[PDB]
């Protein structure tokens, strides 16, 4: 993807992670945990269910019959009729690969994005804190219980109140 | 504390604009494959044509009695379906069945020709009603008696309705020109029909055909349709079928040629000759040249859209 | 120090790949709906046909004399054209009128036919000039006298120009083989017409027709296009309405069908019976049959395009 | 948005921002003030227009009359025509649409990201002198004059000048 | 540490959504303009008609002979093709040329015709083998001697294949009555073709055409398929060219139109009159009636697609 | 671009650089030198060459005449051909600049992202050794030999080895 999160420097995704598409596995002295985010997999189904609202558009155009298949129409209004056909059918086939190889990237890179916020948000939430590993695991410079971790993931984690001791384990 | 996404161990390969055959975690299908073999006819007023060929309603041979004067939303044409009894076809027929296809029906009604000095009651054993008869909209004018003279004679209608009215005529083939004096007089025969937007002359051609229904003489169907406080006026002179009725359009619908059932409990809009396409998809690979409301015919069997992200699993 | 970006109060809905009705900043509209009810013609020399059939400009009735050797760039049919005085019409009539559309009007040209044993001066009382008239580029080929054989004769002419020339004669259909005879003879009448790319014979029908500008008797134009150096040979016997002068397209123009006015203040290049579309959007949802240089036509009467950004109102 | 600025990590827009499409709201001793940033502003209308002028292209290719509107043609070569039309206003009316609803994403998704690369470019300038607080804005850990948040945004504020007190500040 | 990227001092402009000549690295031509200008056949059994026209491979004017039973995957007409020898032509010419362009080649079978108390060696100095001669695969009916009387006659033919036979006859168009009586004798003259999906009269039209070939008299050649199992039958008394042979299509070919030589060392599959359009392009600008399997026609000369980062060098 | 890095915060291009599209130029002590990274070029190669792949596709479809050079077809008839011809031709050539068009964004955006994915990469392989200069250089608070350079480059720099002394030097 465009944004290089998923399938980039996070080397793969979680199979036992069936309560999401996106989390956070956190390890501290009682072991570790997972859980899903929902605020952050919300937002991707909704895209996708709105490209998929798209394409389960129903058209109300009606087209008749205009040549035969019991008694063949005369020859030359026939090669007129199935040239047309033919040339509309080469445009539609056009149109149904690129759209779907198009809308196949888009969603493919929607994805990756929103993995990059999540992790970015987070990154923001901790400060001073903590330093990115590069895979994207943040390492905590001071200890982090259960109540702690839960803090990070419902947005309740305050920086300042553990400020002095995880800047006084970086240096 | 780490960030990361789902996969799982057996994943959908999708097409994306740089790579071909990328795992993503679920996908769908945008090409409909799936058919029902039927004609899904519910809610709406069907009417199967069966032996009755689509033309055949405005002439009515025997085949077509019931559909005289029919009326329907969706109209079936089947491969058994005969527009003739007697031998013969129509001038620009598909125009005509084109036509007949959104009509919604025909609502018929006599056009008023009176005739003195001709007999009216054509009949052959090709229209068989108990016995000898004819197109039951038509009548076989002949001479009084065999090769008497048929005279030159002119019969109008005037279109008092509100709509156009088809009108429908037809010119005998005797199977020989010595056949077609003995049912209209010796010599060159003319018919000639003229509107306020229609001219055109015919003559009858006997000869010898191939015998189709024991008949090696045939007949042409001729249509136009007239219309509201127009006339039409034939001037004739023998070997014409003239017309008793005329008919009217009731309204709208959609003609299909199938070869299979009907069902009242399946609806559908798209319809082709192996039956119904009932789906939500916007492609389908089933059949080009399908009616009605249809996704749009591609060449692909089958183009997945993915639904969830990448699949990147260990 | 805090980054931001603007919003505003109330800002315009658009449609996105993933999610519609999204509120962005300002948006413009792709569809054109706005119709100007004025065919505008500015800097474009226009020709009006009026009272006058396309076709009539080839055939000279009286109401298309003002048209006769016509030129254009835009060329304009009104519904109460007609192409006719006396009753007839055109065989392909519509190919005739597209050519005329694109032709940038017509020069005309003696075809130089001369004639002995028969009069040329046929007139009737439907081509009105102060009297009894006719086409002005046709002459009616009677006898001599009344019931007075008309000779099988033959005509020809060379195109001795650089471009294709337009022939056109009639068959005339007399009210009866009555009123045939008096003005060209008894029996069968035949008019063979043939040149290097064309061959095609026509039998004159006499019959009953309604009666349209008082007349049941009625012409069929037939025509033509004769390559340079190629000659066109007329055999007739009877019921020709001959040619006297043949037509050359001058050039390029369009032709429209409109009910509405002409404007010299209004430029457009995209014209609909209802007016002109002047538009640099790239669809419209006014006429799917508009002509000339024209915005793509849409079903959607509007598709909104966003030209800013997201508005996040607080 | 694919870069979660705009509708993202800044809850919102400034509806007494008329001057500029970005810009920078900073808060010091005297006050708070609100100026546009011109270069992130021009860069994005520049692309807006760019699309827009697309769009706007004349097209020169002539169409003319193939049926009748006072003397229909005859039916069937007009059923084929009619058939035909439709075909085609098909083929348009689902390009328009795809067109409309491709380029309003990328549309949303440029601005966006305009945003995100003023504000990751601004955070390079503050250096290690600031401290990004998740919504958007630096908190300056030094007193930043009028003159010197003016040093920001033309981009002439040298960070190693004030790096002794940002850090002296930090721990 | 500093990261980059590369550039080179002179790259290539392409368009972009937002902006237009942005320049790339290196970009690659979407568009084909590159023609080989002859007809690359190789692999593909060729038929180059040359001065035979493709309809004259039914009928057997002299330039003919040798594709009287041609087979081909590709056909190739040229500008000095005629279809005839006695001038004429054929009615739905371009539809019968359509089907043998796609038919693979042909394969002639003796229709079995018998004649007793005529003439069938009717020549003409127009088709000229050695001497007078006439189409190989036909027979100009005559009367016995001149002005003598042509029977009344029925010539059956019965298609005992497998697939549809393409039956030709002939209408003869003498230069004047006279002459038409001393080849068939006086009186209207009339021939009937029937089967069992057709019926259709012709009438001789003698008359004055110009002289092409010497000649001002004509042939009408018509046609009909045939489908397996069904009788064609000719009723006639005159001016009719009866067929000999009736045809039959060989399987599936391609034909095209070209003023260029052919190249079997050149491999392609993209045709138009200039040459072979051989490209692994999407898109072409060289000729918008091209045939074959084929980049799509575009209007554009030029649309280059970016294979390459934004330049930006110092 | 989108990712605001090629022709963006990083001002220019390298003419010098022939042997990949992306790469390091480091300098210390022994001087400057110039490699490319394979592992990020052969990426933007590798879908960039699928989308050459995409159109070099040969379709499969036959369109045979239906209309006559040498003699020419009825006129009616011919106009409808030649009509539909045109209205077929306007299509291909819209889908065809569309296509290009949109194409090319996505190629330079494309190669814009992949810039961005390998500066953050090294960013983070560098933790809290170094600072970003804002031009997409690091500078390095620690002696950095060729080795030391060439450790970086391949994903074997260990950040906590020098850890002391590039913080010994911030502050
Ligand atoms: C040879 O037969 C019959 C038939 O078809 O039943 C006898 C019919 O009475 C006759 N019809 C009339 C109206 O006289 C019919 C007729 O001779 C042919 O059908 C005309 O070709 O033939
Ligand atoms: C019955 O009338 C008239 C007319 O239409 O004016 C008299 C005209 O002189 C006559 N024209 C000629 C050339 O003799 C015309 C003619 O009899 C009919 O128009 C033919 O059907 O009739
Ligand atoms: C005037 O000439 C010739 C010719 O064309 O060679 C003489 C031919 O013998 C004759 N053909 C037959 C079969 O009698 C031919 C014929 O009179 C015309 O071609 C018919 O118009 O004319
Ligand atoms: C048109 O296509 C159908 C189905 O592809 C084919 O069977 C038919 O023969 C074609 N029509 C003509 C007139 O060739
Ligand atoms: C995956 O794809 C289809 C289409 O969105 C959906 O109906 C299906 O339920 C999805 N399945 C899972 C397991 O997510
Ligand atoms: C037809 O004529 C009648 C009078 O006989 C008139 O009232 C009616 O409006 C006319 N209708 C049309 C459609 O011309
Ligand atoms: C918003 O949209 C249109 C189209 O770009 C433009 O002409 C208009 O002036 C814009 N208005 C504002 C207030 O930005
Ligand atoms: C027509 O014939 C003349 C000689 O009479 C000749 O000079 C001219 O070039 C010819 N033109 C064409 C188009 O055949
Ligand atoms: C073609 O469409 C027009 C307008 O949609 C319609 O009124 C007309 O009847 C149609 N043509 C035919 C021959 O049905
Ligand atoms: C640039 O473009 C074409 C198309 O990809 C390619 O064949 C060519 O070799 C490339 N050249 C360079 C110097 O990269
Ligand atoms: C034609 O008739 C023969 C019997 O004469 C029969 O065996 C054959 O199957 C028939 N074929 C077709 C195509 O009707
Ligand atoms: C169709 O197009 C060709 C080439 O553009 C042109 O020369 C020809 O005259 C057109 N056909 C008709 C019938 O006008």
């Amino acid at each position: 993807g465009l944004f290089g999160a998923i399938a980039g420097f996070i080397e793969n995704g979680w199979e036992g992670l069936i309560d999401g598409w996106y989390g956070f596995r956190h390890q501290n002295a009682q072991g570790e945990g997972t859980a899903a985010d929902y605020k952050s997999t919300q937002s991707a189904i909704d895209q996708i269910t709105g490209k998929l609202n798209r394409l389960i558009e129903k058209t109300n155009q009606q087209f008749e019959l205009i040549d035969n298949e019991f008694n063949e129409v005369e020859k030359q209004i026939g090669n007129v009729i199935n040239w047309t056909r033919d040339s509309i059918t080469e445009v539609w086939s056009y149109n149904a690969e690129l759209l779907v190889a198009m809308e196949n990237q888009h969603t493919i890179d929607l994805a990756d994005s929103e993995m990059d916020k999540l992790y970015e948000r987070v990154k923001r939430q901790l400060r001073e804190n903590a330093e990115e590993d590069g895979t994207g695991c943040f390492e905590i410079f001071h200890k982090c219980d259960d109540d702690c971790m839960a803090s990070i993931r419902n947005n309740t984690y305050d920086h300042s109140k553990y400020r002095e001791e995880a800047m006084q384990n970086r240096i | 504390i780490c960030l990361g996404h789902h996969a799982v161990s057996n994943g959908t390969k999708v097409n994306t604009l740089t790579e071909r055959g990328v795992e993503v975690v679920n996908a769908t299908e945008t090409v409909e494959r799936t058919n029902i073999p039927r004609i899904c006819s519910k809610g709406k007023r069907t009417v199967d044509l069966g032996q009755c060929g689509l033309l055949g309603t405005i002439t009515g041979p025997p085949q077509c009695d019931q559909f005289l004067e029919f009326s329907a939303d969706l109209i079936i044409e089947r491969r058994e379906g005969s527009d003739v009894c007697y031998p013969g076809k129509f001038v620009n027929e598909e125009a005509l069945r084109q036509i007949l296809r959104e009509s919604g029906g025909i609502d018929k009604e006599a056009m008023g020709f009176t005739y003195s000095g001709i007999r009216t009651n054509g009949a052959t054993s090709a229209c068989r009603r108990s016995g000898s008869s004819f197109y039951a909209e038509m009548k076989w004018l002949l001479s009084n008696t065999d090769n008497a003279a048929f005279p030159q004679m002119t019969k109008s209608y005037k279109n008092t309705r509100k709509s156009p009215a088809l009108i429908v005529w037809g010119i005998h083939h005797s199977k020989s020109t010595a056949e077609q004096t003995t049912l209209y007089g010796s010599g060159n025969k003319l018919v000639t029909v003229g509107s306020s937007n229609y001219q055109q002359s015919f003559v009858p051609s006997p000869g010898a055909r191939p015998q189709v229904n024991g008949l090696s003489s045939r007949i042409d169907f001729h249509w136009l349709m007239l219309n509201p406080n127009d006339t039409v006026t034939f001037s004739f002179n023998g070997a014409f079928i003239a017309p008793d009725r005329a008919s009217f359009l009731r309204g709208k619908s959609m003609g299909i040629q199938s070869g299979v059932q009907v069902d009242a409990n399946c609806e559908g809009d798209c319809y082709h000759s192996g039956g119904t396409i009932i789906s939500n998809l916007p492609f389908q690979n089933i059949d080009s040249r399908a009616v009605g409301k249809c996704p749009r015919y591609v060449k692909q069997r089958s183009l997945l859209l993915a639904t969830g992200m990448k699949n990147v699993p260990e």
